[PDB]
């Protein structure tokens, strides 16, 4: 489980995301479709090109989502049930592609905070990221 | 893969005692009860809800002779996977978007089932084996994936 | 999550194995340690040898483990704490490695419960397994 | 492992100007502070109690560059890993007992120390080159286990 010090580094972490929130998305998914091609089977429909509006797009949704599990850090389950029952019954994506978001995620993070992204703060990014994950997943079955 | 030559025999051997018609759509089966999200690639085969509507579905068990079919053939060119699936992997992932995970839960559920299905005979140096085997594969139907 | 219908299924199932706890989990491990050679790193102190009796005696533990969950699947953190910071604290052995032996016992079961290990039993077993791994690797970090 | 062209040249043109010094001790650090577990085999190097004290740990700094050393080495033999690394798959089983597994961790947060240290100029495209060869190291390493 997360501590009341990651709760903050993570607090801390995205704080200084701001505005950016949609486009280090968008980043990240990026880094995903093209560090793990497999992934792309889920996004059929999209122009998964650089500088594309959909990726774009998802990217902020996807970031958004996150904005508010960190703000709900300590009520998850709840604040993104609604995004957990979307994966586990419409779109149905493996539970194996989650960790490679997730991992792109803090490579997309880390390039874009130097000071930062600390030892410890990566620390805390990564086990939240392992939380959030594990909900979304949690009503798969 | 690269079998020895004496877990090639016992692959072979426990091999040619499979139904084609019975364990095949069991598998498939099996997979979709144990792991549901992979019942997205099956929406149109019609009722894939309770068990009974999945194992019963002749949609599910008519495709899972199929696979175990071109199965089958992977163990005749097993000194050469990659080439035997080639084609099978560009379907799966341009025509059909298949997500290659699919394809790992799906060899575990086949040596379950095996195993299931012979019991004793489904011996720890049989199953190892058998574990290869399904990697490969498995490695084979996602190797043309970009 | 693990509902009433799931937990019918272990009780059953597992009340089948009854008296053989000791010999399942022990042929569990040595499927493991002949389909998955990497596993072998955790127990260099052994002889993971057919037959050994350091492998029937842990086999056994690994058993009754199961057993003591199977009978509180209403508490299992609590349960199994004990084990957890075993694994975690002292162990330290690679969260990977669970869905390994997890697997392992499922096939082991099926091996000896031709008549119960059905679709669904299949199903639950899987998730219940997937649930103790949980509890087993939630004190890393 | 097989990278084209352009993959090829991004890797050794971003390792060329990189300090193994710093990038050794900074990537196995965050190895002990995020996978705590992997701790478990350098309780010879000391006090690994707090992110601090594993950071500065001399020990750790030191060995952290003879990872990069051998990894730097690898990849100047991207046509042959398995080969240039036989020695060491064989060192990390038969006498460290090291779980094959927390290698691919050391090369997630190798990935993250190169984007963190280059910011900007680590872009998808060199990620994606990078995820390609620390997969590559990582089976050369565990090619030998038994
Ligand atoms: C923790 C990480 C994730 C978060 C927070 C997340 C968030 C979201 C959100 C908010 C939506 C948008 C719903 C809307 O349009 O209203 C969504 C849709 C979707 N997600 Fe996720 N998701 C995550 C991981 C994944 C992963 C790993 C995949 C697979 C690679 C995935 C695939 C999709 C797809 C295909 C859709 C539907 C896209 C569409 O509307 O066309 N998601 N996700
Ligand atoms: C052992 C691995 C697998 C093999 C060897 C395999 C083999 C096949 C073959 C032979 C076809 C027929 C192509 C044709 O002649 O038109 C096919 C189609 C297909 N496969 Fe697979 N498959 C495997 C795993 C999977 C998995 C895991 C899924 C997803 C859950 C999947 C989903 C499909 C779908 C949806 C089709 C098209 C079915 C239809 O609409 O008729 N396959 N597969
Ligand atoms: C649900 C699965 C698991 C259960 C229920 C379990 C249970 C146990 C129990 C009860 C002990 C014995 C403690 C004693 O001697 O009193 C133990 C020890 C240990 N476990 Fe696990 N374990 C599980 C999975 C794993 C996995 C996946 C590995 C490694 C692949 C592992 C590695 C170890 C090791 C090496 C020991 C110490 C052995 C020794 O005493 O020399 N365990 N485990
Ligand atoms: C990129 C992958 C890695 C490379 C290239 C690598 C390389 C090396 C090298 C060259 C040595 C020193 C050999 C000697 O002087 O005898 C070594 C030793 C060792 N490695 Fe690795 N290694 C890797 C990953 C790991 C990981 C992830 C672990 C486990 C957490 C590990 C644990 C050790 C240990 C404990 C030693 C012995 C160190 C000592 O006691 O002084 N290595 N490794």
């Amino acid at each position: 489980v997360l501590s009341p010090a990651d709760k903050t580094n993570v607090k801390a972490a995205w704080g200084k995301v701001g505005a950016h929130a949609g486009e280090y998305g968008a980043e990240a998914l990026e880094r995903m479709f093209l560090s793990f091609p497999t992934t792309k089977t889920y996004f059929p429909h999209f122009d998964l090109s650089h500088g594309s509006a959909q990726v774009k797009g998802h990217g902020k949704k996807v970031a958004d989502a996150l904005t508010n599990a960190v703000a709900h850090v300590d009520d998850m389950p709840n604040a993104l049930s609604a995004l957990s029952d979307l994966h586990a019954h419409k779109l149905r994506v493996d539970p194996v592609n989650f960790k490679l978001l997730s991992h792109c995620l803090l490579v997309t993070l880390a390039a874009h905070l130097p000071a930062e992204f600390t030892p410890a703060v990566h620390a805390s990014l990564d086990k939240f990221l392992a939380s959030v994950s594990t909900v979304l997943t949690s009503k798969y079955r | 893969v690269h079998l020895t030559p004496e877990e090639k025999s016992a692959v072979t051997a426990l091999w040619g005692k499979v139904n084609v018609d019975e364990v095949g759509g069991e598998a498939l089966g099996r997979l979709l009860v144990v792991y549901p999200w992979t019942q997205r690639f099956f929406e149109s085969f019609g009722d894939l809800s309770t068990p009974d509507a999945v194992m019963g579905n002749p949609k599910v068990k008519a495709h899972g002779k199929k696979v175990l079919g071109a199965f089958s053939d992977g163990l005749a060119h097993l000194d050469n996977l990659k080439g035997t699936f080639a084609t099978l992997s560009e379907l799966h992932c341009d025509k059909l978007h298949v997500d290659p995970e699919n394809f790992r839960l799906l060899g575990n559920v086949l040596v379950c089932v095996l195993a299931h299905h012979f019991g004793k005979e489904f011996t720890p140096p049989v199953q190892a084996a058998y574990q290869k085997v399904v990697a490969g594969v498995a490695n084979a139907l996602a190797h043309k994936y970009h």
